[PDB]
């Protein structure tokens, strides 16, 4: 019948329309992400030039932080950033693929894995699948918040401290292109005295230099490029005076750059 | 149907049950390609009102007692204004939406409603 | 003329507006700061902040960092912190009650600590919303 | 369509139709984004919120025809 | 419009102008997003130019001068493709939008800019 | 479809245009899902580049046919 083709065609074209409209929608949401993540740049940039400053200062043997304290690793803790909702590609599907195989590596190790996961696909993954431990399940977040990083931070920080489990890492997407965004595992804790930050591989990057990710539209297309820029440390004042002890005021610092990695590993993924 | 002949109160939510339907049916096509959770909360609400209303439409006839296998009800006007006028209103927004099939009076979906959740219990 | 102080939350600059004194917590217990101090870094307690600028001088609950102060300045690095007047006081009280309760059955060697430290974290939001 | 168009209208109507023919149609281009108006700014946002209020002004009862100073 | 046909040069210019004006009708989406400045150096420019060469294309007629008051201007074959060769190989750069509107000769658009600057100074 | 394909054809063009046939039905396959994987290796990569290469050899001008030398 042509009514029924012609209705058909009608409801084609307003799903064209609609599905535009998201698209337009998401991009601008990604561009507030991008905002977002810029105005945290004050607090890492301070932080790094004094996480530099305060191991540059210490130079001791007797300083031992619980955070940075390493123990043998008999288990292991992976806490997965997946993304809240669905009808995004193969991003949930890729990182719990991704997953798997951490899961999977230990096994050859068998040094006794444990999830911590945040959002909902990943929630319910780990729900209907119970042959794994779970520490704890995270509601997903649109717009993060440092509110909505602490009662990770508060978890994973409570949890890591307590032997039980140890080199906790975490896995999500680095945003690295709009086209692809593998997933990449890093190593939360324990968080290095030099402040390096470093994957499961073996790549650490100095923290001093990171690189926020832009996106800028490369000839016609909408890109994006991820530029790292060198945040220096300007030297402490010779004068300066150490109001508790310097293993004790680093001791202080460690949870401030935990819980700032660990927002930004979550803005990013989202 | 006109606001002279059938009275102002019967003629909003004659008109208001149309305004939920249509919205439904224009949000079909959008709700099977991306889900029901791209919709607003709004989009949302008249969705799972149109759901209920739509279903509560339907009535059980003395005639087709053998295609049912329930007994018919006679509804009257006035049960059917004061019925619909729940739904809209939204105070019934907590009841599933198979206590409004085949049911006669308003009473009779919060009825079976109630029925539908000892069932659930055991 | 004056210090100036920039406090600042991980994703958040709260405070830029500066002022003639501030007086915060720490973990030695307490400190106090006037212009022209000499350069001191102080890692900094969970536990209420208070500023005075001018007239009027107001508390917000900060949650815990690092607190350098330089030349003519002060930068504070914490993780969180909230203003104690935007605050409601009797809603922060009830979750320091909530905090309480889930403290006392709160057992084993990792999640006390964690309940522990959520019930410090609770009980000084209604310390700057009273104050 | 009207193939007379602002020719038939009177002086009066043309400066009113005219502000009013052009956010109409800018409330067509921006049919779909009205689900999602909270995640626009508020060029957008007030285009949207305009035209749901524009519409509003096009709705008539039967047989209630409004002169043209009503119009107006 | 073929090369055979209108000969290389004036194919060559007509196919760039498809394209300039092509990009900026892909781009206008992109730009209420990102805006002009967060575009790239590229597409400042072929943005521009595209934006010139739209009013370019626009010309007063004969007919309307009843109308509106202004001249027409009959615009010769070579004048067309020496206008567009201008403005697409950025020499004219630096003139306001509103010199291409509603001129004949490319002349004339400089003419008008020069003119819009002295009354501007004014 | 030709179906006397090469049967047709002259011996230097069956050899030579027996690589062609071949790279054009690579090129079709790479050239889908080539935004899609959009980080190309050198493997798909230069088999992409050698397509764009290849279609610009059967691009010709109106009325200059090549002798079957200049073809091959």
């Amino acid at each position: 019948n042509l009514r029924e083709l012609r209705d058909r065609i009608g409801s084609v074209k307003n799903t064209q329309k609609i599905t535009e409209a998201m698209k337009l929608v998401a991009a601008a949401k990604v561009r507030r992400a991008q905002e977002a993540v810029v105005n945290g740049r004050p607090f890492s940039e301070t932080l790094v030039e004094v996480l530099y400053n305060m191991n540059e200062q210490l130079q001791t043997e007797d300083v031992d932080v619980p955070l940075t304290k390493i123990r043998t690793v008999k288990k292991v803790a992976l806490m997965v950033v997946t993304g809240d909702r669905g009808l995004c590609g193969g991003f949930n599907n890729m990182l719990l693929k991704k997953a798997e195989s951490r899961i999977a590596e230990l096994k050859k190790l068998g040094v006794d894995y444990t999830i911590i996961s945040i959002g909902k696909k990943g929630n319910t993954y780990f729900i209907r699948r119970p042959e794994i431990p779970v520490d704890r399940y995270f509601d997903g977040t649109n717009l993060p918040t440092a509110k909505e990083a602490q009662a990770i931070a508060d978890d994973v920080f409570s949890l890591f401290v307590s032997e039980e489990v140890d080199k906790v890492e975490m896995l999500y997407t680095k945003f690295v292109s709009l086209v692809k965004s593998d997933p990449v595992i890093h190593t939360l804790l324990p968080l290095s005295p030099k402040g390096e930050i470093c994957d499961i591989n073996g790549k650490c990057v100095d923290a001093a230099e990171d690189e926020l990710f832009r996106l800028t539209t490369k000839e016609g297309k909408l890109t994006v490029e991820r530029d790292m820029i060198k945040t220096e440390t300007p030297a402490f004042s010779p004068i300066l005076e150490f109001e508790q002890d310097p293993a004790q005021i680093l001791d202080a610092l460690l949870p401030l750059y935990l819980n700032s990695q660990i927002l930004r590993a979550l803005q990013e993924s989202l | 149907l006109q606001p002279r002949i059938v009275g102002e109160e019967h003629y909003e939510i004659a008109q208001r049950v149309k305004e939920t339907l249509q919205r439904y049916k224009e949000l079909q096509d959008i709700i099977a390609i991306l889900g029901l959770d791209e919709l607003s909360e709004e989009d949302r609400l008249t969705v799972a009102r149109a759901r209920k209303i739509e279903r509560f439409l339907s009535q059980p006839f003395f005639v087709a007692e053998v295609f049912t296998g329930s007994p018919g009800k006679y509804v009257g006007l006035a049960e059917t204004i004061r019925g619909f006028q729940l739904i809209l209103s939204g105070e019934l927004d907590s009841l599933p939406e198979q206590a409004f099939y085949l049911v006669g009076n308003i009473d009779e979906a919060t009825a079976k409603a109630m029925n539908l959740e000892m069932e659930s219990k055991l | 003329m004056t210090l100036n102080l920039c406090v600042l939350t991980p994703n958040r600059s709260i405070w830029n507006s500066e002022v003639k004194e501030i007086i915060l917590s720490t973990n030695s217990g307490q400190i106090g700061v006037l212009p022209n101090h000499a350069p001191t870094a102080t890692a900094v307690d969970i536990g209420i902040l208070r500023i005075r600028l001018n007239d009027q001088w107001l508390t917000l609950a900060l949650m815990g960092g690092f607190a350098r102060i330089g030349n003519n300045e002060i930068t504070i690095l914490v993780n969180d912190a909230e203003r104690g007047s935007d605050i409601d006081p009797q809603e922060a009280q009830q979750t320091l009650e909530i905090a309480e309760a889930n403290l006392r059955k709160a057992e084993g060697k990792r999640q006390k600590i964690e309940a522990n430290l959520a019930l410090r974290r609770a009980r000084t939001r209604v310390e700057a919303s009273n104050t | 369509v009207s193939r007379v168009g602002s020719a038939a209208q009177i002086k009066a109507m043309k400066k009113v139709a005219g502000k009013l023919k052009l956010e109409l149609a800018q409330f067509a281009e921006l049919e779909a984004f009205a689900q999602f108006a909270s995640d626009l700014d508020k060029a957008t946002q007030n285009q949207l919120a305009r035209g749901q209020r524009l519409r509003e002004l096009l709705k008539q009862p039967q047989s209630a025809p409004l002169t043209v100073e009503e119009q107006v």
